[PDB]
């Protein structure tokens, strides 16, 4: 049993969420906006992305060069990430170092200078980026599949934006975002490892009590998404290893049948030649992978929003003679959760899911991760207990009937980059989603 | 039937002290008139090689091994071909008539056998 | 993490407030023990293979229904094999690490098709980072033998089964065996281990065949697939200092899109280079090593030249703050090397094997500008500098040149 | 063989009694002075292709009208190109020569189908040979660039259709090329040549970019071909000492099923290896090597140890009898290699197209043991020993230990 | 009908005065109306290539024109299967429709003609 999360508010609204260690001397703190490229439009699209750039520029008070001493001096380290729902400001320092590195945070993101001489200057370095981007296949496979699901809308746009975009954004676009959006009702102040709640509380209390309330507080991991079946083919015959994801409408964090997909999602499972254990895998898609050498890989991933998501799976092969089979075998195990799944398949994945969603949480960081993605999507740190009673409601009649409403016979959304003259057209992917016989 | 199946129930008539006594002899004259000796063949040599169970056992088998096995297919061959008969060193003698094969077969199909009752198994 | 002792294997254990525990069984029997080159590598790869009680596919079967996990790795000192699980299961655990040591049966085909094929997989996604490469082949210019041994199962030097059966019989023995868990009721372990690991044979400690002996050279290694240039100098007398240094001296950057305050970071200043200064104690040697990757061999070139100018420019003197920075910046690295499981069950495996008391976190030292200096100093004024080149070497830095 | 000139190119030919001539056209374009690694040996591959006069395929097929042959290779210092055929049919051979010089298309696709691939042949087949790989290694950590270039293209640095095209730009020029004629009326030649090289440009000298360096170091080449070692010593003052030296030094034996007297075959006495002392002189700089091959690793290691004694001893003393057996081999050599027409053809070539005046054979100095001890003595003592391991590295030498 | 020839009799044509006069005229409408350029082909896309001569010429041809002649017959495809024309830059322009082709299968032909030739040499 792990130690409570403590939560308390600040008068603005600013969550703060810690989780206590004894054991590690070393402590994550960081800041979870429930804010992304989602929020941003067509025309500042790639803003989010740009700010977090700038955060790391140099503030009202110390410049770059000072920032950078700053935190060389503390011993630890600071790192972002921003994704399409979900913005993360962290600092890993030492015990000691805890107060310090908080202070860091509050200025960057409540007072960054924003230099127009410091947007020029990050303008090349993200148009770098963008013909950069190419080399990371998963992510290009990944970006193309949220453009061609969610077709002309927030959810399909990418991270970076377009290069027009890059061009035109200003201070002022940039300043607006992170007025309308980095609003104290939508940020969770997080610690997690070497920290005292009542000591971060304080701290919130010192640095972020002038942040703005936004005008109309709804709860946190408050969003209409509309899937379009569909295909992106990025053939490329030079490439020796053919990338392929295939998915459908999944399920958004507060659906009831988020613990449902994720055990439907544990059945197919992952897999991976270069692991020693997977050829011994339960998975009956592994079984027939590894014994055919139809792949090298493959992921099955349940990704959530706040109003829709994708479940589906990443394969990668370089059998391109056989990217017809891999895909067929595949959809016809994605066909056996809705036509033959029974309480073997669900109580085995449900055994694996106990620990895994345990699991995960490793270090500071990690637990840290947990507790701000639970805050900022859910609006809490669901306890154990709760997870675990989750998933042992999930029985075999859910699984099939969630798989007969989402996988059988719909639309997928499918991309394909490398040597894929093997993958077939649309219809006969599509048909592989329904079986005859049943 | 699978190698596993003979090799078990032979064990049990083995085990026998009365079974032993009866069916030893009855064997070792089964494998007198069989006449497959008299071609130079190993018992073994004559197992259906056909399915994937044995095709990996004989890819387990050592280099060794394996090329003699295929001398004596194609001997043998040779032999049927025209209608005679091994002599003198050709003959298999009764202990030369080794199980070089019985235990790649029988590892394999322990690994098979385990795979299909795992895949059936249930939490309790 | 108290250590004790159970029926002659020493147990460490630490217990804690998750659901979650490690256990991890430290052999001393890395590279430098190794007998032949790669069977250390083939070892730790054969560990979960099929045993006499339990075949490889029933323990994976078994172990996705209790939702643990398996890590394995090899170091030059140790191979380690570490399982995850939910609290609960830990009398399983020990008894499968029980059977793997105990009862292993190395079978050739094992070795042909699930144990080989792996290691050359794990080797070459390693070798696609060509700073991998270039600070293995400046180990094995520097220490030629033992901690020059590769690490790594190579193609050219074919492992047999009777290598790797010959080896385990070496080092699966009591005298080469701890077991550290992470978040385990201590006095639980101890019973469980006490029982499991009773049989064990008690064998001999594994010894490095020869004394380390350290030399200075070239290696270079033509690939296709990216640039590199490790600048290493081998240390005869290995100090705590050292870790210091490469902490001040640095190279990445500790925050997003930055350079970096660090002598080394601000040496790739203008390029697309990456710098990283790593020290690598060995009990009996040392290597202080500055590994520098990049795509252009020419912008690699530059900053070598920059980066052994900021080690000679350290060697004349550092500041206070630069001394204090150093010493923030080594604790730190101690702290999450004591907090990662991987290097946890190294660090608590050497001072169970070996002897060797960790050094906590909070009791690294802190060194004054003069000593951080002297160090440096020491390493400027090396006879034996070793430099590895990986990629384009016909336009990467010579010895000579640097 | 009379030098002359004959429209601004070097023409040397002497006549004979012989149905047979050999043309060869030398060039200054071996190795030491290309551009991009590997274009003097596709330049050398890239001779004979379609001219704008005359298909590639139309030259095979009338070369095999007259039955003539041809022949090719690439040298640190030359490309030769050789043809053997009739007396009567030099004027033929003579505008063969002058169409490939002048009107050479050089089309991508004889690069990418018919030139590439026949240059890798050619590698593959002298790096079966471990000793071939060990010298040419022994050179590159010798010299590094110029005389340090690899001789042969390799795939990992691709030589594309730009640099061979600017680099034959550079060659194929009046001031680059030597005319030698063997068993070729003098004053025919003069005149043919005189009519068909006339509008070849007249170019300027090519030249090695950057001065010749000497260092010394180590060359580890983990194959599997076999195994093979070089001990070179770079010389600085290229003597004609050093060609006694390396004749009485020896190695291989003078008559069939034996050893042989030479101190280094002396020194393969109960092993199965084979050694061979080769002096290379290069004007500038030299080249002393001691190449063992063999198939042992442990027997090479063996010889290795007795090669550098040996040399050790002769710079103690050498007698009269050995210097006059030096004197003896290195006049038999010198006659041998101005016979042997790729040879003779360079040796010429050297004299035209440096200034080098060639040593016959019968002039080839007796050197004193004094002088012979001078010899080896400087070479015990050289400060740059350069090793070259090719085969199992890990079982083989390495220059601090000889 | 091989490439060689048609260029060779075109260059007949082309050389004479009066012929030119008459048939370049000709030749200019015959490709307006032929209408390939509103699928977005260049004449040399429609050439035969199912031949040992020409599947030779185009893997000589340098990549980023392979690479386009690629795009260009899966386009012509496209507009092809829905009847439709190309429109805007889709249209070959007159600037736009070079031979890029011709020099490759002409160096081909040049060998293939050449081979056969000398394949039929006498020695006088």
């Amino acid at each position: 049993v792990s130690p409570k999360t403590r939560t308390s508010n600040l008068k603005n609204g600013l969550t703060i969420a810690s989780e206590s260690n004894p054991l590690v001397q070393t402590a994550t703190v960081g800041v979870w906006i429930d804010a992304g490229s989602r929020n941003e439009n067509a025309y500042n699209n790639g803003t989010a992305h740009f700010f977090e750039h700038l955060a790391f520029k140099g503030t009202d008070k110390r410049s770059q060069h000072q920032l950078e001493l700053d935190i060389e001096n503390m011993g630890g380290h600071l790192n972002a990430y921003t994704s399409r729902e979900s913005t993360v400001y962290y600092a890993k320092s030492f015990k000691d170092d805890v107060p310090k590195s908080v202070e860091i945070l509050a200025d960057i993101l409540q007072h960054s200078k924003l230099a127009e001489s410091a947007i020029d200057r990050e303008r090349e370095v993200i148009t770098r980026e963008l013909e950069e981007v190419n080399k990371q296949y998963e992510e290009v496979v990944f970006d193309h599949l949220h453009a061609t699901a969610f077709m002309n809308q927030p959810l399909g746009r990418t991270i970076l934006g377009p290069r027009e975009n890059i061009q035109t954004i200003t201070n002022t676009e940039l300043r607006k975002f992170i007025t309308e959006n980095y609003t104290a009702d939508r940020m969770v102040l997080v610690g997690a490892g070497a920290v005292d709640h009542d000591a971060l509380v304080e701290l919130a209390e010192k640095y972020f009590s002038h942040l703005p309330s936004s005008q109309s507080p709804v709860p946190l991991g408050t969003p209409i998404p509309n899937f379009v079946g569909s295909e992106v083919r990025l053939r490329d015959d030079t490439m020796p290893v053919a990338h392929i994801a295939i998915a459908v409408e999944g399920v958004s964090w507060t659906s009831e049948d988020y613990y449902t997909a994720l055990v439907a999602q544990a059945i197919i499972g992952n897999y991976d030649r270069a692991v020693g254990t997977s050829r011994h895998q339960g998975s009956r898609l592994s079984n027939i992978v590894s014994e055919n050498n139809l792949a090298n890989s493959f992921q099955s991933f349940s990704t959530s929003y706040s109003d829709t998501g994708l479940w589906g799976i990443y394969l990668t092969s370089e059998n391109t003679t056989q990217i017809d089979d891999l895909v067929h075998f595949t959809l016809k195990e994605w066909n056996r959760l809705s036509t033959s799944v029974s309480n073997l398949q669900v109580e085995r994945a449900k055994s694996q899911l106990k620990a895994g969603l345990l699991l995960s949480l490793d270090g500071t960081t990690y637990v840290a991760e947990d507790i701000g993605r639970q805050l900022t999507t859910l609006g809490r740190r669901v306890t154990p207990a709760e997870v675990e009673a989750k998933l042992e409601a999930v029985t075999e009649h859910d699984v099939r009937a969630w798989a007969q409403k989402t996988l059988y016979d719909k639309d997928i959304a499918l991309v394909g980059l490398g040597p894929i003259e093997g993958l077939y057209d649309y219809n006969r992917i599509r048909n592989d989603m329904s079986m005859m016989r049943w | 039937a699978s190698i596993t199946s003979v090799v078990k129930t032979s064990e049990l008539i083995l085990k026998s002290p009365l079974l032993s006594k009866i069916v030893v002899p009855l064997a070792k004259t089964y494998v007198k008139f069989s006449g497959y000796r008299q071609l130079g063949f190993k018992m073994n040599d004559l197992i259906i090689e056909e399915t994937p169970n044995m095709q990996l056992a004989l890819r387990r088998l050592p280099p060794t091994e394996s090329y003699d096995r295929v001398y004596r297919l194609i001997r043998a061959t040779q032999f049927s071909l025209s209608h005679k008969l091994a002599t003198g060193n050709d003959i298999t003698k009764p202990e030369e008539d080794d199980h070089y094969l019985i235990p790649y077969i029988l590892d394999v199909e322990a690994e098979a056998f385990e795979k299909d009752a795992l895949d059936n198994l249930e939490v309790v | 993490f108290s250590t004790a002792e159970a029926a002659g294997v020493k147990v460490a254990a630490q217990d804690g407030q998750s659901p979650i525990s490690d256990l991890s069984v430290v052999l001393r029997g890395g590279s430098r023990y190794a007998t032949v080159p790669g069977v250390s590598h083939i070892l730790e790869k054969f560990a979960f293979q099929n045993t006499v009680p339990k075949s490889a596919l029933r323990f994976v079967r078994e172990l996705e229904l209790f939702g643990g996990k398996l890590y394995t790795h090899t170091t030059r000192e140790h191979i380690v094999l570490r399982t995850q699980f939910l609290k609960q299961d830990l009398p399983y655990f020990v008894d499968a690490f029980a059977n793997v040591l105990k009862e292993t049966k190395f079978q050739q085909f094992e070795l042909t098709e699930r144990v080989a094929p792996v290691a050359e997989l794990d080797l070459l996604k390693r070798e696609s980072d060509p700073a991998f490469t270039a600070l293995e082949a400046a180990h094995e210019v520097a220490f030629r033998t033992g901690l020059g041994n590769s690490v790594y199962a190579q193609g050219y030097s074919p492992v047999t089964l009777e290598d790797v059966k010959e080896f385990a019989r070496q080092v699966y023995a009591k005298q080469n065996v701890a077991v550290v868990g992470n978040n385990v009721v201590p006095a639980d372990l101890q019973q469980l281990v006490g029982t499991a690991f009773a049989d064990l044979q008690e064998g001999s400690k594994v010894t490095q065949a020869g004394t380390t002996t350290l030399h200075g050279g070239e290696a270079r290694v033509r690939t296709s697939t990216g640039n590199a240039l490790t600048i290493a100098l081998p240390i005869a007398e290995p100090k705590p200092v050292y870790h210091a240094l490469a902490s001040f001296l640095g190279g990445p950057a500790s925050m997003p899109w930055s350079v970096g305050a660090s002598p080394l970071a601000q040496a790739t200043v203008g390029t697309h280079t990456s710098v990283k200064a790593t020290y690598h104690n060995y009990g009996d040697a040392g290597l202080f090593a500055i590994t520098i990757k990049g795509d252009s061999p020419a912008e690699i070139s530059q900053v070598a030249h920059k980066a052994v100018q900021a080690l000679k420019d350290t060697g004349a003197e550092v500041t206070e703050e630069q001394a204090a920075r150093a010493y923030a910046k080594s604790k730190f690295a101690a702290a999450e090397a004591f907090e990662n499981p991987d290097s946890s069950a190294s660090v608590i495996g050497m001072e169970l094997l070996s002897g060797v008391s960790r050094i906590a976190p909070e009791n690294v030292q802190k060194f004054t500008p003069a000593e951080l200096s002297e160090a440096a100093a020491q390493l400027s004024a090396s006879a034996k500098p070793v430099v590895a080149a990986v990629g384009q070497v016909h336009a990467l830095p010579f010895a000579d040149e640097l």
